[PDB]
RNA sequence: CUAUCAACUUUCGACGGCUGGGUAUUGGCCAGCCGUGGUGACAACGGGUAAGGGUUAGGGCUCGGAGAAGGAGCCUGAGAAACGGCUACUACAUCCAAGGAAGGGCAGGCGCGCAAAUUACCCAAUCCCGACACGGGGAGGUAGUGACAAUAAAUACUGAUACAGGGCUCUUUCGGGUCUUGUAAUUGGAAUGAGUACAAUUUAAAUCCCUUAACGAGGAACAAUUGGAGGGCAAGUCUGGUGCCAGCAGCCGCGGUAAUUCCAGCUCCAAUAGCGUAUAUUGCUCGUAGUU
RNA sequence: GUUUUCAUUAAUCAGGAACGUAAACUAUU
């Protein structure tokens, strides 16, 4: 009987509200935005992502950058500059978000501001926390304590059990290629975006 | 690559030699009836610590078994093989005890010069010459013509010459090398033929305890004459 | 129920434990020992099982100091009480030996590492002090009551 | 036979038992207390450490989980310094072991009384 | 385990003996020749698929068929019908200058549009393989996460002074009982571990553990939670009605946001680093088989 | 009732067989 209770509770977790999809068979590139406080290296993460993806050493990558990642779907990266106008625009347009956190320095008003703006306008498809500046630690006890309390505060911010990756060093001015490889492993195989009513009623 | 517990329980390893245990290499003695040289050095004697240390010691010509230098790490040395170490100048011999475990004994050169080996069998070799097979897998050409199966031979170990022999005899003292009563030094009192396989001897101790061991496991040491220095 | 509530509160206050969780823990081990004594009384007298097991149990209880050395019978092993276990607790033993002014003073002393049991210091106050170990409870050698440095606030006042 | 053995060593055999000093059987600032068995095990472990003076790795996940499942399955408890055991197959072993180890003058007096007569007929 | 399995084998020879072939060797294992069998109610044969041994006080411990896209054939080697290779067919897939060429496994993520344990480090020890002390090891250990549990226990300890006279309780209530209780009062003491951290140690390198110098407590903080019960309020709002009553309630009031210091932190209950909620729940007579 | 016999022949009922306008106060004791 308890198997029936578990099955019923899983199905009652499975249900939703039936919203309209409106996605074409030739899907546009999904929007990956990179949002963080000033001086955390969202441009450097953009450089290292596009190098893992298309093997091109961009010296100064600006504006949207389109990359093909599967034979079926393709992404495009946009770093947000440090102005709240760009933050609100890209927040209301985003689909998957890489939220950068400056490690030892802890959370920042830019991060919490963007998180609340995002959740108020519309909770996008995927959000991942990336945590940098972990070479700037002297005791690994302090390192793992900061990692644990930042993961907990971030979970309480968005939801229980979000993905939070950690990027340790700055090797070639690029990133650890293994670190960004598992990051790209997470953001490669993708699902259809969450069908929000504003993006599915207006053309952008 | 067996586990430490599945290794035979009479060459001892404590609870800290890891989950593994070495297997003996191929050689004269049998697999179950062997003590490998690394276990003899670093587990029983503790003249070293590590596998690499034992590798270095065995690599330089420093450990001699049965009068010959042995190079490799896991050379088997099962039973009554003298182990001369010259930098300490000691000689070690492997006997059992009453419980049935390997026991090491210290000896000088006079008793270390010779070995006592049980005769496995005897035949005629190529050329029409009688040859003699010990349990040490040693073959002696041109033996004494009285040395039958299950005899014992005192061996020179320097020229391999047959120095002496001891006869299988009721009324002789023996040592057991197998069976459920393994390692019980006592006197042979009776032999039972049972023609058709697995003849038995009845062997009592020096102190009134009778038991039945088989001839294959029986290992004649001497009538009284304990030609090797048993530990006191 | 009000009876269980006021009883647990009386135990807590007169021996200033932290919570009824600790109270229920002592009640649980008391119940297990009392049950073992009950089974041994279910056996009959002069049976070797009851004789040896009951003698062992009484010797353990005496050697940890709960049962008095006068009475050594299984009826009194049944009459053993959680009040007796809490009297054997370490915190109440500091307060009774008189190193502390109050039971909570004993609790905070044991927390911030001033007393020792024998040779090593003791950080926990739910320690069950044995009768052989009771006499050696004193201030540690690194505590400002025992010696060592004059301490933190004394340092800041001397500066 | 454990209670039997402790009984022989404590009330029978004429030899003092080695009691450790009071502040040495404390593991981690009073969190637990080393019983006699774990104490002897620690001493054997330290003797192995000094035998060939090689350091030992502090216990791994396998052996730790094994002793954890053994304490989860066992019927012992460490209330104070002494160990308490359940009352089953140990007591039955005590019973089995105890059963197995259990497996010419009155003529002269009468003549003297008969020869002597009464002194008081009946008051 | 079963007769809702009593006949089975000779339907790939079933039982022999003789003769050879092949195999490392014996052998109906196979080819000739002839003989007549062999198994079974003491349970053959069939059917069901739910596929233990040793080490003995105990538990523990140890040991235990078919295939590498699919048939078929071949090759080396002490040991393989290796799936390692090749050969042809079939089924796929890739590059191209359209003449041609090479190739097939496991691990990870999603599997709703909504979710939760690393893509970690080294052969350092035990062990294995080599021309060989030195080379190489996907067993092995080291590390990281966890409120699913389970274990231990911080968030404060103790004085002095001044002032107020009530604090509490009940069966029986315009009624009883008991006597030291408080304060957003004023000052004094000491103790320190979370944390910060020079080092040294640990170790393959690190961490953890043990050592350990120096810092590190006054509430407006080094900032305890989750539920339940209950009181007090306006120049406010709403609703009922034989004036002022009653009820629902009440962040919302005239102004004022650098303005206010207000019940200044309302009171009580329970668990307390845990706790709460939902749901499931805990006509009569004879007569056969059958029965006594 | 007998100054009558046979000595378990017995009991029970699956299955089965023979007989066929209404209701409306209610081991003993
Ligand atoms: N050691 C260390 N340095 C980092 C790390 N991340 C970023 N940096 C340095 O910090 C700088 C941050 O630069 P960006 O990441 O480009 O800043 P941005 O927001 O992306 O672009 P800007 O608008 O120019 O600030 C980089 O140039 C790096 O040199 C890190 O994780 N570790
Ligand atoms: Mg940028």
């Amino acid at each position: 009987a308890r198997q029936a209770a578990r099955s019923h509770d899983i199905k009652e977790k499975r249900l939703h509200v039936p919203l309209v999809d409106r996605l074409p068979d030739e899907p546009p590139p999904r929007l990956v935005v990179i949002v963080g406080p000033p001086g955390v290296g969202k441009t450097t993460l953009l450089k290292s992502l596009v190098r893992r993806y298309t093997k091109e050493t961009m010296s100064d990558p600006v504006g949207p950058i389109t990359v093909v990642t599967s034979k079926k779907q393709r992404l495009t990266f946009i770093e947000c500059p440090n102005e709240l106008e760009a933050m609100i625009d890209m927040a209301k347009v985003a689909d998957i978000v890489l939220l950068m956190i400056d490690g030892n320095y802890g959370f920042e008003m830019e991060t919490m501001e963007f998180l609340n703006i995002l959740a108020n306008t519309g909770m996008p498809g995927n959000v991942f926390g990336i945590l940098t500046h972990l070479d700037l630690f002297k005791k690994p006890s302090a390192l793992k304590d900061a990692k644990k309390r930042l993961k907990h505060r971030l979970w309480t911010e968005l939801y229980q059990g979000a993905h939070l990756f950690y990027l340790s060093g700055v090797l070639n001015g690029r990133y650890p290629d293994r670190e960004i490889h598992n990051l790209s492993r997470f953001l490669s195989v993708m699902k259809n975006p969450r069908p929000l009513v504003w993006r599915n009623t207006h053309p952008y | 690559h067996q586990k430490r517990l599945s290794a035979p329980s009479h060459w001892l390893l404590d609870k800290l030699s890891g989950a593994y245990a070495p297997r003996p290499s191929t050689g004269p003695h049998k697999l179950r009836d062997c003590m490998p040289l690394i276990v003899f050095v670093r587990n029983r004697l503790k003249y070293a610590l590590n596998y690499r240390e034992t590798k270095a010691i065995m690599m330089q010509r420093l450990v001699k078994v049965d009068g010959k230098v042995r190079t490799d790490i896991t050379y088997p040395a099962g039973f009554m093989d003298v182990i001369t170490i010259e930098k300490t100048g000691e000689n070690f011999r492997l006997i059992y005890d009453t419980k049935g475990r390997f026991t090491v004994h210290r000896i000088t050169d006079e008793e270390a010069k010779y070995k006592l080996g049980k005769v496995k069998r005897v035949q005629l070799g190529r050329g029409g010459v009688p040859f003699l097979v010990t349990h040490d897998a040693r073959t002696i050409r041109y033996p004494d013509p009285l040395i039958k199966v299950n005899d014992t031979v005192k061996i020179d170990l320097e020229t391999g010459k047959i120095t002496d022999f001891i006869k299988f005899d009721t009324g002789a003292l023996a040592m057991i090398t197998g069976g459920r009563n393994m390692g019980r030094v006592g006197v042979i009192t009776h032999r039972e033929r049972h023609d058709g396989g697995f003849g038995i001897v009845h062997l009592k101790d020096a102190l009134d305890n009778t038991f039945a061991t088989r001839e294959s496991n029986v290992f004649v040491i001497g009538s009284e004459k304990p030609w090797i220095s048993l530990p006191k | 129920e009000a009876a269980r509530l006021d009883s647990e509160l009386k135990l807590v206050g007169e021996y200033g434990l932290r919570n009824k969780r600790e109270v229920w823990r002592v009640l649980l081990t008391l119940s297990k020992i009392r049950r073992a004594a009950r089974i041994l009384l279910t056996l009959d007298e002069k049976d070797p099982k009851r004789l040896f097991e009951g003698n062992a149990l009484i010797r353990r209880l005496v050697r940890i100091g709960v049962l008095d050395e006068s009475r050594m019978k299984l009826d009194y092993v049944l009459a053993l009480k959680a009040e007796d276990f809490l009297e054997r607790r370490l915190q109440t033993l500091v307060y009774k030996l008189g190193l502390a002014k109050s039971i909570h003073h004993a609790r905070v002393l044991i927390r911030q590492r001033h007393i020792r049991v024998g040779k090593q210091i003791v950080n926990v106050p739910s320690f069950m002090v044995r009768l052989d170990s009771q006499k050696h409870i004193d201030f540690a050698l690194t505590s400002p009551f025992g010696g060592g440095r004059p301490g933190r606030v004394r340092r800041k006042k001397a500066k | 036979s454990a209670t039997l053995d402790e009984f022989i060593a404590d009330e029978v055999s004429t030899a003092p038992i080695a009691e450790p000093s009071i502040g040495t059987n404390i593991v981690k600032r009073g969190r637990g207390l080393k019983t006699a068995a774990e104490r002897r095990m620690e001493e054997e472990r330290r003797e192995y450490e000094e035998t060939n003076f090689v350091r030992l790795p502090k216990e791994s996940k396998k052996e730790r989980a094994k002793r954890a499942r053994m304490e989860g399955r066992s019927g012992r408890m460490n209330f104070g310094g002494e160990e308490f055991r359940e009352l089953g197959e140990g007591a039955e072993r005590i019973s089995r072991l105890t059963k197995a180890k259990s497996s010419g003058e009155r003529y002269q007096k009468r003549l003297k009384v008969l020869e002597s007569g009464r002194g008081t007929r009946g008051k």
